[PDB]
RNA sequence: GCCGAGGUAGCUCAGUUGGUAGAGCAUGCGACUGAAAAUCGCAGUGUCGGCGGUUCGAUUCCGCUCCUCGGCACCA
RNA sequence: CGGGGGGAACCUGGGGAACUGAAACAUCUCAGUACCCAGAGGAGAGGAAAGAGAAAUCGACUCCCUGAGUAGCGGCGAGCG
RNA sequence: CCUGGUGUUGGCUCUUGGUCGCGCCUGCGUAGGAUAGGUGGGAGCCUGUGAACCCCCGCCUCCGGGUGGGGGGGAGGCGCC
RNA sequence: GGGGGCCUGACUGCGAGGCCUGCAAGCCGAGCAGGGGCGAAAGCCGGGCCUAGUGAACCGGUGGUCCCGUGUGGAAGGGCC
């Protein structure tokens, strides 16, 4: 009984499986529900439909990721800070990075995913680690300096 | 998981997972154990029979066609030229009705008894009493009675062994010498393969030669595949 | 007609016998059954969309209703 | 005919290394029995249905064999 | 838009019997017969081969003769065939 | 009618028996240092105890003792004979 | 008919021809061949001193056979002893 799972993994553990639930057992016991279907070149196709789908989606993520990876790991990011010869008056928030690079230079990235324990206000610059995608981390030359 | 046997190195040599084959066996055994002298490697096995009905209590002998001069003493019981022929060939114990008489008194220094048909009546009836309930009496269907006394003990010392199954169903016998030429050891493993397959009673049904192994006296244990 | 099958026809007939063998083990059989019988399947249902049923019979049944499970 | 089953001393039960046998109850002798039964002590007392056999040795282990009892298919 | 209600014998499918025979009577015979039925007709029936057949051979179905009452079926009995 | 199997007659869990595979422990009739389960091969075996002296502990019972470990250490013991 | 020695024909393939007989039954048999066995040998022995110790046909079994196998090499099955 090629039982196809909609919301199953031997509990509501959803799509991603198909197991044998013996005759009727399977039938009206485990799949009448709203939890699955059965074989059919049709259902198998379904699996192929979104296996493909996601394979291309993720592939893509990888891709756009790469375009930004390269553009950014390539270029430098200089920012107009205001203060003394160390930490500016009100810090460099990696989000400060975010919008500054975003619309003053070209490409944006959400604040969040980056590498900023505490805003940095030392000034000068450091190239840091902000991972735009979790296997592909984008490092970059971030310099801010007192245009005081 | 560790035991009491410096055998430890040698056993390390071992590795029970593949009941492999004959010649392999000769070689690995040979390398396996030359303790204080050279291993008395041997072969041991069991048969899917059942002695509770002697209709399959097997024995006989395959003359390992290789040199010897030892094992299971034998008495050649007969007369004149037979005593000649027999002792000559190679007999541990030799004589006629006087040696049998010695037995009646209290002497059976002979595990096996090979008597020629010129003293079979005397052997079987005088010593019927003495040798019957053990198995040490010449029997005309038990490799123990024949005019061929010289041929018989001859073999006993030129290259003898023979068979016999013990209680629950197994056979025990020497199929080669330790340091001996491997190929050779193979030759003998086979000698046994054949003679055995032969003796193998007709009251079988399935796996008869169940477990056939090359193992040594005080040494390794290697199951073997005497098919190849 | 009120119980052929539905996923085809399984509604009828048959004459049935009996004796007591020993054929290829010893001798002839033994025969004395000029008897007659029934012999049939079973019924069940599911739903078009809240409202349905079935009727039907056994096997041809099961994989069939499945067929309408496809639609 | 098949398989499970009972077969030892007058009555009836006991052991799978077998390897050494009875026991409860009656029968014989002896105390308690002032009667008795009952009690105790003792003794007597046996192939474990038949035969060989694996068996040093097995009666319970190996095979076939008697009369038996329970349930199945035989003659068409 | 159609059916239905008919129709002597004929046809197909559904269901389906004792006598009688076997000088009894239980497998068997009478038979897939009589009879109840639904249904097409003017005829229905069947109708291009998972066929037949052993020679490297035929080639839809139907019907008449023949093939044998042989091959054979079976209390291998009455018979059936 | 009663009555195993089986089909629709699906879930979760408690559980107990046989059989084969591997592993462990196991065999006390008498002579037998000694509780010898067989039949082999067979006078040699061992040093992570430097020893069978002693120590406890784990285990199996028919007095003992068989078996498997930890420890205490200064060429010995045991098999053969 | 009483005793003793050796031995198995208490044989196969077969029997010309006769007994009673409607049927099929049942009954007697010299001699031919292979092959033994008793005697030296003239020979006698294919059960017993004889008449009762009895059952066709079917179905099916078993020890040979090594005749038939439904394409063909087999085989289940099958024919004969």
């Amino acid at each position: 009984m090629k039982v196809i799972l909609l919301e199953p993994l031997e509990n509501l553990g959803d799509v991603g499986q198909v197991v044998d639930v013996k005759p009727g057992y399977a039938r009206n016991y485990l799949l009448p529900r709203g939890l699955a279907v059965l074989a059919t070149e049709s259902n198998l196709k379904a699996l192929e439909a979104r296996i493909r789908a996601q394979a291309k989606r993720l592939a893509e993520r990888k891709a756009e990721a790469e375009r930004l990876k390269k553009i950014l790991e390539n270029l430098t990011l200089t920012i107009p800070v205001r203060a003394g010869e160390t930490k500016i008056y009100g810090s460099v928030t990696a989000k400060d990075i975010a919008e500054a690079l975003s619309r003053q230079h070209g490409v944006t990235i959400d604040p969040k995913r980056l590498a900023l324990e505490k805003p940095i206000k030392e000034l000068g610059e450091y190239v840091l680690t902000y991972k735009p995608h979790p296997e592909v981390p984008i490092q970059l030359k971030v310099s801010v300096v007192a245009q005081e | 998981p560790k035991h009491g046997k410096r055998y430890r190195a040698l056993l390390e040599k071992v590795d029970p997972n593949k009941i492999y084959t004959i010649d392999e066996a000769a070689h690995l055994v040979k390398e396996l154990a030359t303790a204080k002298f050279d291993e008395t490697v041997e072969v041991h096995a069991k048969l899917g029979i059942d002695p509770r009905r002697s209709d399959q209590n097997v024995r006989g002998t395959v003359s390992l066609p290789h040199g010897l001069g030892k094992q299971v003493r034998v008495l050649a019981i007969a007369k004149g030229e037979k005593i000649k022929e027999a002792e000559e060939a190679g007999a541990d114990y030799v004589g006629g009705e006087e040696i049998i008489q010695k037995i009646l008194d209290g002497w059976m220094d002979f595990d096996a008894v090979v008597a020629t048909p010129d003293v079979m009546g005397a052997v079987g009836s005088k010593l019927g009493r003495i040798l019957g309930p053990r198995g040490l009496l010449p029997n005309p269907k038990a490799g123990t009675v024949g005019f061929n006394i010289g041929e018989i003990i001859r073999e006993i010392k030129a290259g003898r062994i023979e068979f016999r199954n013990d209680k629950t169903g197994a056979i025990h016998a020497p199929v080669g010498k330790a340091s001996f030429p491997p190929e050779k050891l193979a030759d003998n493993i086979r000698a046994f393969i054949r003679a055995l397959e032969a003796h193998k009673p007709e009251g079988a049904k399935g796996t008869f030669l169940r477990s056939v192994y090359v193992t040594t006296t005080m040494g390794p244990s290697v199951r073997i595949n005497p098919h190849s | 007609m009120k119980e052929g099958i539905h996923p085809k026809l399984v509604p009828a007939r048959i004459i049935c016998g009996c004796g007591n063998v020993i054929e290829t083990y010893s001798t002839k059989p033994e025969i004395y059954v000029e008897v007659c019988s029934k012999c049939h399947p079973f019924y069940t249902g599911q739903q078009r969309f809240v409202d349905t049923e079935g009727r039907v019979e056994r096997f041809q049944r099961r994989y069939g209703d499945s067929y309408r499970k496809g639609r």
